C-alpha cells in the first residue's frame, strides 16, 4: 500500500505499519539483530527513528 | 502462526512468571501457583473450540489487568540488566584473517588448526550448495528450516557462522 | 555490450602485509610514509608550534600592558583623571550652530 | 605574497617532472615545505596590517586562512592518493594540478587589496573545483552538482561583479586600505538596497546561507574527497572573508538589511540540525552540520561587533579543520564498505578500535567541548548575539543540544552497537589514513593553548 | 477490565488483538505466503553470506531503495516561522533602543559586545 | 603561602601524571589500576596539608598563575580558587575515589579495558577538581562539561548493548539542556559585569539577579537532576557499578548543588530564587523518594535515593543556607558511595543479578557487605551521631525554623520519612529472609581489595561528619531554640518511617495476593514521566524536519530550479522550431520594420 | 618586580603564634621540611641558574611613539594624514584597554585580599572602577566591528551636543 498521492513526494513507497524495531521478536534470527531486520525485508519509511536507540512504541501497562 | 495450544501454553508460563513477581517469597509463590495451575485444569478437556477460544480470551485480558508493571527478567534475557552486555567483546572470526604474520607467530598452533577448519570449510561448500539446490521445491523454500546432512562425510548445509560463531563470554 | 567487467577492489595488505596504505611499491609506501611524517610532524607541527610561541608580542599586546601601566603612574601621581571620557580634545573640534 | 605564490606554482613542474612512481611523495613533502613557511605572515602589528605591495596585503583574517589554506593541500594529497591509484599517470598529474592551482587562487584571493582583483580569484576557484567534481566524482549525479554548484554562484558573483564596478566609479577605488578612510554611510533608497544585496548575495549563497544551500549538500554527495575538503574547509570561507570585509562599506544600512538574513540564519541552523538527526547518507549529514555551524558565522559578521567578529573568525577556522576531518573519517569507511549509509556499517569500534578514537574527537569539536577552539569561536557569537538580543539565547542553546544529539548519534550509530554480520573486508587502518586524521584534530587541538592567533583583527 | 486504549504511542498488544484468535483459512494462506517469502530471501542472503570466497558487503537492494527515497525530494519550513522570529526580535530591539536613547536602560558596566 | 600554593597545585598535577604516562607509553601496563589506585592515595595525602592550614588559620588564596587569553577587556587567566569549599571537598572526593579505584580492581578485574577503565576513572575527576577549583566561568564551563562527557563515556561503557548507549546519550540531552542556563549566566555577567571572574561578580553585586540566577538554577536542575531534568540520573545504572559510585557520590551529581554554593553571595539576596530553588528541591525530594518505594532493581533504589537526596541539598540552598547544603555533600559522599560498593558486593556475588526479589537471605552468607549496609543506611536516615546525621538533622532543623513555603517544608518531611521506607525496603529484601537466588551458591566478599575499600568508607560513614563538623569555622548563626516537636521532627518521622515499613514489608509474608492500585503504578513507572517524555518528545523533534501554506508556494513554485530550467527549456522551444522557409522569416522581417516605425518611431 | 604604585598593596599585618594546646602544630613542622626539602634545593638551582644570566647581560627597551596629529587635524580624504592619525587612535585604543585591565585586576585582588568585609574596605576600588569603565564606555562602546577615528569622532561630538543643549536648557 502506498503513500496517499500528494506533494510530499513518497513515490510508491511501502506504507508499512507505524512500529517501533523495539516491538519486534528478540528471540528471532534477524539478519541485523541490533536493527531486528532481515536482509531484503522493505524497510519503514521511518526506520531511522523507530531504531531501538530512539522511539518506542510498545504496548504499555497503563 | 501460533496454535491454540501454542498460545495457552505461553500464557501459562507468562502468568506464572508475573504471579512470582508479585509474590516474592517461594512459599508464597508455591501456593498460589498451585492455585493458577488447577484454573488451567479446571477447562483442560473443553473440546469446544469456540468456547475454548473465549476463555483463552477472556484470559488474556484478565492477564493485563493483574500483570507486573516491572515483572522480573533474567538478566541477560531481552530488556535484562546484562542483555547485549559482552556483544562489544565479540570479534567475528574472519578478523584473524587481517592479523600481520608477527602477532600470527604467538600462536602457531592455534593457526595451524585455523587452516585445518578453513580447509574444512572450503571443501565442504560445493556438497552444501548441491544439496539445498537437490532439496527445494521449484518456488523456492517455503520456510526458514535446512536439512541435515544425508551422507557420511557430509557436513550440514550453512554451518560455518553457526559452529564458529563468537562464545557467549569471549574475553 | 562491449564493457570491461568491474575489476575486484584489491587488499593491499595481501601483497604487503607491512604496507603503510600509501602505495603499492614497498619502498615508495616506506618513503612516503617518511616524508608525511617528518615534514608534518617533525617540522610543522613541532617546530611551527615552537616559532608560534616565540613570536615577538603578537599584535603588541605586551606593550600596550607597559605602556597602560607607565600611563597609570603618572597619572595617578599627578592627580590626573584614569581615563577620560572625550578621546579627543574638544579645543580642536568644532560642533555646528 | 610572492614567496608564496611562486613556489606554488612551481609545485607543478615539480609534479609533471616527476618520476612516474614518486608523484605523490614529491608534491606532498614540497606542499608541506610550502606550508611551514606560511607561518612567516604571523608577522601582525596591533595598529597596522602587514602591507607588502600595491597587490597584496596580509592582516589577522586572512593569514588564518592562508596558513589553513596552504597546510589542507598535502592533507588533500595523502586523502586523494588511494582512490586514484587506477588513474593513468598523466590523469593523476592533472588531478594534482587541479589541486595545486585551487591553492594558488586561494592564497591570492584571501590577500588581494583591491576588491576586482578579489572577485577574479574568487571567480577562479569556480574552474578547478567544477572539474574535479564532474570530471573526478564518482556517480551518475556529479553531472548536475556541478550545475547547481556553477550557477548558484554564478546567479549571485554577477550582480556583485556590477555593484563592485559601481562602487569604484562612485568612489574612485576598490583598494581596501583605502576604502577603510574613504567611505561614506550608506543612506536610505530603493538604489542603495539593491546595492546591498548585490554586495552581500554572492557571499551568502557561498557560506551557504539557509534557503540558498541545497546545493551544498548535492554537491558533497558527489565530490571526491578532496574536493570535499576544500569545499568545507576553505571555499565555505571565502563567503564568510568577503562578506567580513565588504560590510565596511554597507553601513549603517546594515542595520535594517541584516534582519532578514539574521532570521533565516537563526531559524535556518535550528532546521538544519534537526535535519542532521534524520540524514541517512553519512557525507549528507555532515554537509547539513556544516550549513548550520556557517549559520552562526552569518549572523555574527552581520551583527557587526568585535565579540562577533572574533567569533566568526574562530569559527571559521576550527570548522574548516573540523569539517574536513569528518569527511575523511567518513570516506575511510567508503573506501572499504563503498557506500554512505550510516546504516550499513555499525559497530567499527569493535573492529578499528584507533580509527574509533578519530571518531570520537571530531564529534567533540562538532559539539563543541570546552575548550577547543570550536566552543570559544561559538561562545564568542553566543555572548555577541546575547547583547544584540537576550532572546537569542534561547535559539542558540536549543542549537547546542540538537548538535550534541546528532553529533553522539553519528557517532554511536557507525562505531557503536553490534558490527554488521556479513560486512567481512573491514581491514585495519592504514598508516596513511592515521596519519591523515591525526594531522587535522593535532593542529586543532594544539590551537587551544594559544588561540589569539586565530580571533582575527578585532582582537 | 477496561479496555485498553491504544495509541500513537502505545500500540495494542497481540494478545488483546480480536484478529490474533479468529483466524481464518485465508488468513493462514496469507501468513503461509508471507512466510514463503521471507525464507526466500532469507535462502539469498545466506548462500551469500555462507559463501567461503566472498569478500565484501551483500548489497541489499531494500536498503538501496530506502536511501534512495529518502534522499529524494530537496508551519516551520516556510516564511511563517521566520515572520514570527522578525516581529519577536525587531519588537524586542526597538524597546531596547528606545530605553537606551531615553538613558533608561542599564548599561552601567557594560564595554564588551 | 609558599607550601601551601605548592602543594595545592601538586595534588592537580599528581593526578594528571598517570594521564601523561599513558598518552605517551612510558608506564607498566601489568598495573597500570595499581598505578592509578596509588596516585589518587598520594594526591589525598598532599592535599590534606593545604587543608590543616586552612582549618588551622582559615587561610584562603587564589592562584592566578597563566594568561591565557584577552579579549579588549577581559583577560582570562589559569585561576585556581582555594578556599573553604575547594579546601573541605577535594581530601573528600579523592578519599572516596580512593575507595572506589581499589574497589574496581576487584569488581573490574575481568574486563579486557580494565586499563582504559582506570583512566578513564582518573579523567572523570580531574574535570571534577577543575570544576571544584575554577575561579572564573570560562575555567568553570570547562570541568562543567568535562564531567558530562566523561559520563557519557563511562555510563556507555558497555557500548554494545543498545540500552547503555541510550543512557549514554540521554545523560548528555538532559545536562545540555541545563548548559542553556550556564551560558545564559555567563552572557548575562559578560554584559552587565564585564567578567567571568568570580571576584569581580561579588564585589558588583549586582542586584537585579533574577536573569543570572535562573540560569544557573537551569544548569544546577540538569547537573543535579531536579524534577523536570531527573530521569537521565536513574537510567546511568547502565554503567559498571563503579561509575554509579563515583557518579553519584563525588563528582557529577553534586556539582549542580555546588554550583549554587559557589554564587551564595547572589542568591542571598533574593528571595525569589530562594523561593524557586526551595520548591523545585522540595518536588525533586519527594517525588524520586516515591519512586524509589517500588523499584526492584538495588541500583535503580540507591540511584533514586541519590536523586532524593540531592533535592534535599536544593531546599539547603533555598533556605539560604549554603555552608549546609555543601557539608551535607561532604557526608553523603561517604555512605552514599558505600552503599553501590555494597550494593556491588552483592551482585557479583549473585552472578550479575540487581533484582531484589531475587536476593534474601544475605545477613549471614556476607557478614561485612552486611555490615556496610546496614551502616550506610543508618547514616543515610539520619541515625544519631552518625555522619549524615551532622548534615541532615541540621538542614531539617533550619528548614522547620526558617520563614519558607509551608508546602515545601512539609514535602521534605514526607520525603525524610520515605528515607527510612526504601533504606528498609533494601534491608528487608537483601539481607533478611530465605534465600530466593538461584542454587549454585558463589557468595564470596574474601578479596582483599573489596574488604579494605568499604572498610575505609565504612570508618568513613562513622566519623567524618563528626570530625568534619567540629573542625569547619562557623560562618552563620545556628538556630539551637525551638519547641520540642520542631527539634526531634527528622528522628520522629524517620522512626515511624521504619516502622511502617517493618508492617509493609512483613504483609509481602501473608497468603494474599493483591491487585495493584494506581497509586503503585505511578511509584512504579516513575510518574509516566520517562513513558511520556521519552516516546512524545522525540517523536515530535524526530518527525519535525522529515516533514501546506499558499504564501510559500507562490515563491518556492516561481523560483524553483526546476520552474526557471523549464521556462528557458520551453522559451528554447518557441525560438528553435521554425519551418525553414524563406517567405516566413522575410514576412516577420516586414512586421518587425513596421513595428519599428509605426510604435517605437525608430524612424524618428 | 613589578610597580608598587600601579599594583598597590596594603601592609601586611600577620599575628603573632599565640598557642594555647601542648599539642605540637603539624605545620610547623610540615613547614620546615618544605623549607628543607623543597625551597632550599629549588633556591639554589636557581642561584646557579642566576650567575650564569649575570656573565652574559643585555637589555631590551619599551618603544616609544611619537605623538601625531590626530583625526581632528586630519583635512577630509588626506589619506596619508588620516592613516597615521588612525594608526595611533587604535594604538591608544589597546592601551586604554589595559587601563581598564588594571583598574579591574586591582578591583579583584582587593576583593579576595579583604575577605568578609571586603564590601566596605573595596570601596575605593570599586569607584575608581565605575569611573575608567564610565570613561572607556564613552569613547569606545557601540562603535562596531568596522570602529575607526572618524567614528569615535563622531560619536564624541553627538555627544557634546547633547551636553551643549542640556546645559543651555538649563
Ligand atoms: C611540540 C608540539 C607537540 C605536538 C603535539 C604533542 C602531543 C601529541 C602526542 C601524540 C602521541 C600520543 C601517543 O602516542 O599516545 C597514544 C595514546 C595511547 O595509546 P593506547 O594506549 O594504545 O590507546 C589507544 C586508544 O587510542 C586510546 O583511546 P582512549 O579511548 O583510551 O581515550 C583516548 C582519549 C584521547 O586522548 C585525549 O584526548 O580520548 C578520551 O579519553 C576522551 C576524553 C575527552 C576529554 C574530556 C575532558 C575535557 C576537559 C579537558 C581539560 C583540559 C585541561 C584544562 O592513544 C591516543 O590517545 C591517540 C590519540 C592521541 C590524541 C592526543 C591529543
Ligand atoms: C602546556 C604546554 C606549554 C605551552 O603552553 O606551550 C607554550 C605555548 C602557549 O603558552 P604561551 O602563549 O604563554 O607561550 C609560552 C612562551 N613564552 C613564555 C615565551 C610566551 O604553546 C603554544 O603557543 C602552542 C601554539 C600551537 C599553535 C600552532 C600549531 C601549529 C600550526 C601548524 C599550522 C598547520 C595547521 C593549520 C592551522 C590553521 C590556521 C591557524
Ligand atoms: C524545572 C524545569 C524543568 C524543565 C523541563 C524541560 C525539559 C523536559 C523535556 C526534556 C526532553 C524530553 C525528551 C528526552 C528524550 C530522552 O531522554 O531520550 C531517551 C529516549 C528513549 O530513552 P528511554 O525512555 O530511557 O528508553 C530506554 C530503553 N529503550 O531516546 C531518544 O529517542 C532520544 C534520542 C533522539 C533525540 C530526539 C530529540 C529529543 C528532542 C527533545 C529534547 C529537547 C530538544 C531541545 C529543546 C529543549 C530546550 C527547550
Ligand atoms: C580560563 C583559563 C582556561 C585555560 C584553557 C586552556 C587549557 C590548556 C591546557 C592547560 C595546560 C596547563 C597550562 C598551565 C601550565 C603553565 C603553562 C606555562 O607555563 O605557560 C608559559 C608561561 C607563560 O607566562 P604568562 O605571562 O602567564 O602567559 C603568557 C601569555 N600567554 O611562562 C612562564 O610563566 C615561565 C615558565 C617557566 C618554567 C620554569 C620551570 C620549568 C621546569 C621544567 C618543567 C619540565
Ligand atoms: C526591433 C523591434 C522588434 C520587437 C519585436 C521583437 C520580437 C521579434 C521576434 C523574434 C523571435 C522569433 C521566435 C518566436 O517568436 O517564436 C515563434 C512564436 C510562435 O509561437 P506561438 O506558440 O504561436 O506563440 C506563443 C507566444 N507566447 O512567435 C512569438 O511568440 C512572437
Ligand atoms: C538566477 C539566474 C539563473 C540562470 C540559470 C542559467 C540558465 C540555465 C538554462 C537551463 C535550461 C534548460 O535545462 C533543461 O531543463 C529541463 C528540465 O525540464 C531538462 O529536461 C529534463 O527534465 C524534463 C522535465 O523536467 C524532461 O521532460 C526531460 O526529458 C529531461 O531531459 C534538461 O535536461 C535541461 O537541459
Amino acid at each position: 500500500e502506498p503513500y496517499p498521492d500528494d506533494g510530499t513526494g513518497y513515490g510508491d513507497y511501502p506504507k508499512l505499519p507505524d512500529r517501533s524495531q523495539q516491538e519486534r521478536d528478540p528471540w528471532y534470527d534477524w539478519d541485523h539483530p541490533d536493527l531486528r531486520l532481515n536482509w531484503g525485508e522493505p524497510m519503514h519509511w521511518d526506520l531511522d527513528m523507530y531504531i531501538r536507540n530512539r522511539v518506542d512504541t510498545s504496548p504499555t501497562p497503563v | 502462526y501460533l496454535t491454540h495450544q501454542q498460545k495457552v501454553l505461553r500464557l501459562y508460563k507468562r502468568a506464572l512468571r508475573h504471579l512470582e513477581s508479585w509474590c516474592i517469597h517461594r512459599d508464597k509463590y508455591r501456593y498460589f501457583a498451585c492455585l493458577l495451575r488447577a484454573r488451567f485444569d479446571e477447562h483442560k478437556n473443553e473440546k469446544d473450540m469456540v468456547k475454548a477460544t473465549q476463555l483463552l480470551r477472556e484470559a488474556e485480558e484478565e492477564f493485563w489487568h493483574g500483570q507486573h508493571p516491572q515483572p522480573y527478567i533474567f538478566p541477560e534475557s531481552p530488556g535484562g540488566t546484562s542483555y547485549e552486555r559482552y556483544e562489544c567483546y565479540k570479534v567475528p572470526e574472519w578478523c584473524l584473517d587481517d592479523w600481520h604474520p608477527s602477532e600470527k607467530a604467538m600462536y602457531p598452533d592455534y593457526f595451524a588448526k585455523r587452516e585445518q577448519w578453513k580447509k574444512l570449510r572450503r571443501e565442504s561448500w560445493e556438497r552444501e550448495v548441491k544439496q539445498l539446490q537437490e532439496e527445494t521445491p521449484v518456488g523456492g523454500p517455503r520456510t526458514e528450516a535446512l536439512p541435515p546432512a544425508r551422507k557420511q562425510g557430509d557436513l550440514p548445509p550453512l554451518w560455518w557462522h553457526i559452529v564458529t560463531r563468537p562464545r557467549e563470554r569471549p574475553m | 555490450w562491449q564493457e570491461d567487467p568491474e575489476p575486484e577492489d584489491e587488499n593491499l595488505y595481501e601483497k604487503n602485509p607491512d604496507s603503510h596504505g600509501y602505495d603499492k611499491d614497498p619502498a615508495v609506501d616506506i618513503w612516503n610514509m617518511r616524508v608525511v611524517f617528518f615534514f608534518g610532524f617533525s617540522i610543522v607541527l613541532v617546530l611551527g608550534s615552537t616559532f608560534v610561541a616565540y613570536l615577538p608580542d603578537y599584535r603588541m599586546q605586551e606593550w600596550a600592558r607597559r605602556e597602560a601601566e607607565r600611563l597609570v603612574k603618572y597619572r595617578e601621581a599627578h592627580g590626573l583623571p584614569i581615563m577620560e571620557s572625550n578621546c579627543f580634545d574638544p579645543s580642536k573640534i568644532q560642533l555646528p550652530e | 605574497m610572492l614567496k608564496y605564490i611562486i613556489p606554488t606554482i612551481m609545485l607543478m613542474p615539480l609534479t609533471w617532472l616527476s618520476k612516474n612512481n614518486m608523484i605523490w611523495v614529491n608534491s606532498t613533502a614540497h606542499s608541506l615545505l610550502i606550508s611551514f613557511t606560511s607561518l612567516l605572515l604571523m608577522n601582525q602589528f596591533g595598529d597596522n596590517s602587514l602591507n607588502f605591495s600595491l597587490l597584496f596585503f596580509s592582516d589577522s583574517l586572512s593569514t588564518p586562512l592562508l596558513i589553513l589554506t596552504m597546510w589542507l593541500l598535502p592533507l588533500m594529497l595523502m586523502a586523494s592518493q588511494h582512490h586514484l591509484s587506477k588513474e593513468n599517470l598523466t590523469r593523476k598529474k592533472l588531478f594534482i594540478t587541479m589541486l595545486i592551482s585551487l591553492q594558488l587562487f586561494l592564497i591570492m584571493t584571501f590577500t588581494a587589496m583591491e576588491l576586482i582583483l578579489f572577485y577574479i580569484l574568487f571567480e577562479a576557484t569556480l574552474v578547478p573545483t567544477l572539474i574535479i567534481i564532474t570530471r573526478w566524482g564518482n556517480q551518475t549525479e556529479r553531472l548536475n552538482a556541478g550545475l547547481y554548484f556553477l550557477f548558484y554562484t554564478l546567479a549571485g558573483s554577477l550582480p556583485l561583479l556590477v555593484a563592485l564596478i559601481y562602487i569604484q566609479n562612485t568612489v574612485g577605488s576598490l583598494n581596501f586600505l583605502m576604502l577603510q578612510y574613504w567611505v561614506q554611510p550608506v543612506h536610505n533608497s530603493w538604489s542603495n538596497v539593491f546595492m546591498w544585496l548585490a554586495c552581500m548575495m554572492a557571499f551568502m549563497v557561498k557560506m551557504p546561507l539557509y534557503g540558498l544551500h541545497l546545493w551544498l549538500p548535492k554537491a558533497h554527495v558527489e565530490a571526491p574527497i578532496a574536493g570535499s575538503m576544500v569545499l568545507a574547509a576553505v571555499l565555505l570561507k571565502l563567503g564568510g572573508y568577503g562578506m567580513l570585509r565588504i560590510t565596511l562599506i554597507l553601513n549603517p544600512m546594515t542595520d535594517f538589511m541584516a534582519y532578514p538574513f539574521i532570521m533565516l540564519s537563526l531559524w535556518g541552523m535550528i532546521m538544519t540540525s534537526s535535519i542532521c538527526l534524520r540524514q541517512t547518507d553519512l557525507k549528507s549529514l555532515i554537509a547539513y552540520s556544516s550549513v548550520s555551524h556557517m549559520a552562526l558565522v552569518i549572523v555574527a559578521i552581520l551583527i557587526q561587533t568585535p565579540w562577533s567578529y572574533m567569533g566568526a573568525t574562530a569559527l571559521m577556522i576550527a570548522h574548516g579543520l573540523t569539517s574536513s576531518m569528518l569527511f575523511c573519517l567518513a570516506n575511510s569507511n567508503y573506501e572499504r564498505i563503498h557506500s554512505r549509509t550510516m546504516i550499513l556499517a555499525r559497530g567499527l569500534q569493535t573492529l578499528l578500535p584507533l580509527m574509533a578514537t578519530w571518531w570520537l574527537l571530531a564529534s567533540l569539536t562538532n559539539l563543541a567541548l570546552p575548550p577547543t577552539i570550536n566552543l570559544i569561536g561559538e561562545l564568542f557569537v553566543v555572548m555577541s548575539t546575547f547583547s544584540w538580543s537576550n532572546i537569542t539565547i534561547i535559539l542558540m542553546g536549543v542549537n547546542m543540544v540538537i548538535t550534541a544529539l546528532y553529533s553522539l548519534y553519528m557517532l554511536i550509530m557507525t562505531q557503536r552497537g553490534k558490527y554488521t554480520y556479513h560486512i567481512n573486508n573491514i581491514s585495519p587502518s592504514f598508516t596513511r589514513e592515521n596519519a591523515l586524521m591525526s594531522l587535522h584534530i593535532l593542529p586543532l587541538l594544539l590551537l587551544t593553548l594559544n588561540p589569539k592567533i586565530i580571533l582575527g583583527p578585532l582582537y | 477490565f477496561p479496555k485498553y486504549e491504544a495509541s500513537r504511542l502505545s500500540s495494542l498488544p497481540t494478545t488483546l488483538d480480536p484478529a490474533e484468535y479468529d483466524i481464518s483459512s485465508e488468513t493462514r494462506k496469507a501468513q503461509a505466503e508471507r512466510l514463503a517469502i521471507r525464507s526466500r530471501l532469507k535462502r539469498e542472503y545466506q548462500l551469500q553470506y555462507y559463501d567461503p570466497s566472498r569478500r565484501g558487503v551483500i548489497e541489499d537492494p531494500a536498503l538501496v531503495r530506502w536511501t534512495y527515497a529518502r534522499s529524494a525530494n530537496i508551519a516551520l519550513f516556510g516564511i511563517g516561522p521566520l515572520v514570527f522570529w522578525y516581529y519577536v526580535f525587531k519588537t524586542d530591539r526597538d524597546r531596547k533602543e528606545k530605553l537606551i536613547q531615553e538613558g533608561k536602560l542599564d548599561r552601567t558596566f557594560n564595554i564588551s559586545y | 603561602m609558599n607550601m601551601f600554593s605548592s602543594l595545592s597545585l601538586v595534588t592537580l598535577l599528581l593526578l594528571t601524571m598517570p594521564i601523561m604516562m599513558m598518552s605517551f607509553n612510558t608506564y607498566k601496563p601489568s598495573n597500570y589500576p595499581l598505578y592509578v589506585k596509588t596516585a589518587i592515595s598520594y594526591a589525598f595525602i598532599t592535599s590534606m596539608i593545604p587543608t590543616m592550614m586552612f582549618i588551622h588559620s582559615g587561610q584562603e588564596l587564589i592562584i592566578s598563575n597563566w594568561h591565557w587569553l584577552t579579549i579588549q577587556t577581559l583577560k582570562l587567566s589559569l585561576s585556581f580558587k582555594m578556599d573553604y569549599f575547594s579546601m573541605m571537598f577535594i581530601p573528600v572526593a579523592l578519599f572516596v575515589t580512593w575507595s572506589i579505584m581499589e574497589f574496581s580492581m576487584w569488581y573490574m578485574y575481568s574486563d579486557p579495558n580494565i586499563n582504559k577503565f582506570f583512566k578513564y576513572l582518573l579523567l572523570f575527576l580531574i574535570t571534577m577538581l577543575i570544576l571544584v577549583t575554577a575561579n572564573n566561568l570560562f575555567q568553570l564551563f570547562i570541568g562543567w562539561e568535562g564531567v558530562g562527557i566523561m559520563s557519557f563515556l563511562l555510563i556507555g561503557w558497555w557500548y554494545g548493548r543498545a540500552d547503555a548507549n541510550t543512557a549514554a546519550l540521554q545523560a548528555i540531552l538532559y545536562n545540555r539542556i541545563g548548559d542553556i542556563g550556564f551560558i545564559l549566566a555567563m552572557a548575562w555577567f559578560l554584559t552587565n559585569l564585564n567578567t567571568w571572574d568570580l571576584q569581580q561578580i561579588f564585589m558588583l553585586n549586582p542586584s537585579d539577579s533574577n536573569m543570572p540566577l535562573i540560569g544557573l538554577a537551569l544548569a544546577a536542575t540538569g547537573k543535579s537532576a531536579q524534577f523536570g531534568l531527573h530521569p537521565w540520573l536513574p537510567s546511568a545504572m547502565e554503567g559498571p557499578t563503579p561509575v554509579s559510585a563515583l557518579l553519584h557520590s563525588s563528582t557529577m551529581v553534586v556539582a549542580g548543588i555546588f554550583l549554587l554554593i559557589r554564587f551564595y553571595p547572589l542568591t542571598e539576596n533574593n528571595k525569589y530564587i530562594q523561593s524557586i530553588t526551595l520548591c523545585l528541591g522540595a518536588i525533586t525530594t519527594l517525588f524520586t523518594a516515591m519512586c524509589a518505594l517500588t523499584q526492584n532493581d538495588i541500583k535503580k533504589i540507591i540511584a533514586f535515593s541519590t536523586s532524593s537526596q540531592l533535592g534535599l541539598m536544593m531546599v539547603t540552598i533555598g533556605i539560604n543556607q549554603p555552608y549546609l547544603a555543601f557539608l551535607h555533600i561532604c557526608t553523603h559522599a561517604f555512605f552514599k558511595a558505600m552503599l553501590f560498593m555494597c550494593s556491588g558486593s552483592i551482585i557479583h556475588s549473585l552472578n550479575d543479578e540487581q533484582d531484589i526479589r531475587k536476593m534474601g537471605g544475605l545477613f549471614k552468607a556476607m557478614p561485612f557487605t552486611t555490615t556496610a549496609l546496614i551502616v550506610g543506611s543508618l547514616a543515610l536516615t539520619g541515625m544519631p551521631f552518625l555522619t549524615g546525621f551532622y548534615s541532615k538533622d541540621l538542614i531539617i532543623e533550619a528548614a522547620n525554623t526558617s520563614y519558607t513555603n509551608a508546602w515545601a517544608l512539609l514535602m521534605t518531611l514526607i520525603a525524610t520519612s520515605f528515607t527510612a521506607i526504601y533504606s528498609t525496603r533494601i534491608i528487608f529484601f537483601a539481607l533478611l529472609g530465605q534465600p530466593r537466588f538461584p542454587t549454585l551458591v558463589n557468595i564470596n566478599e574474601n578479596n582483599p581489595l573489596l574488604i579494605n575499600s568499604i572498610k575505609r568508607l565504612l570508618i568513613g560513614s562513622l566519623f567524618a561528619g563528626y570530625i568534619i563538623s567540629n573542625n569547619i569555622p562557623p560562618t552563620t548563626i545556628p538556630q539551637m531554640t525551638m519547641p520540642y516537636y520542631l527539634k526531634t521532627t527528622a528522628l520522629i518521622v524517620t522512626i515511624l518511617g521504619f516502622i511502617l515499613a517493618l508492617e509493609i514489608s512483613n504483609m509481602t509474608k501473608n497468603l494474599k495476593y493483591h491487585y495493584p492500585s494506581n497509586a503503585f503504578k505511578f511509584s512504579t513507572l516513575l510518574g509516566y514521566f520517562p513513558t511520556i517524555m521519552h516516546r512524545l518528545a522525540p517523536y515530535m523533534n524526530l518527525s519535525m524536519s522529515q516533514k501546506s501554506s499558499l504564501l510559500d508556494l507562490i515563491w518556492l513554485e516561481a523560483i524553483l530550479p526546476k520552474t526557471i530550467s523549464l521556462a528557458q527549456m520551453k522559451a528554447s522551444t518557441l525560438v528553435t522550431n521554425q519551418k525553414g522557409l524563406i517567405k516566413l522569416y522575410f514576412l516577420s522581417f516586414l512586421i518587425t520594420i513596421l513595428i519599428s516605425m509605426i510604435l517605437f518611431n525608430f524612424h524618428e | 618586580s613589578w610597580d608598587k604604585d600601579v599594583y598597590p598593596e596594603p601592609p601586611r599585618r600577620t599575628p603573632a603564634p599565640s598557642p594555647q594546646t601542648s599539642l605540637p602544630n603539624p605545620i610547623t613542622y610540615l613547614t620546615k621540611a618544605f623549607d628543607l626539602l623543597v625551597d632550599r634545593p629549588v633556591t639554589l638551582v636557581r642561584e646557579f641558574i642566576e650567575r650564569q644570566h649575570a656573565k652574559n647581560k643585555y637589555y631590551y627597551y619599551h618603544r616609544e611613539f611619537r605623538r601625531v596629529p590626530d583625526i581632528t587635524e586630519c583635512q577630509e580624504k588626506d589619506v596619508l594624514c588620516m592613516f597615521e592619525a588612525e594608526m595611533q587612535w587604535r594604538r591608544d585604543y589597546k592601551v586604554d584597554q589595559e587601563i581598564v585591565n588594571i583598574i579591574q585586576e586591582r578591583l579583584k585582588a582587593c576583593q579576595q585580599r579583604e575577605g568578609e568585609s571586603h564590601r566596605q574596605n573595596c570601596a575605593k576600588e570599586l569607584e575608581q572602577f565605575t569611573q575608567v569603565v564610565k570613561a572607556y564606555q564613552d569613547r569606545y562602546h557601540d562603535l562596531g566591528a568596522h570602529y575607526s577615528a572618524r567614528k569615535c569622532l563622531a560619536k564624541q561630538k553627538q555627544r557634546m551636543l547633547a551636553e551643549r543643549k542640556a546645559a543651555k536648557e538649563a
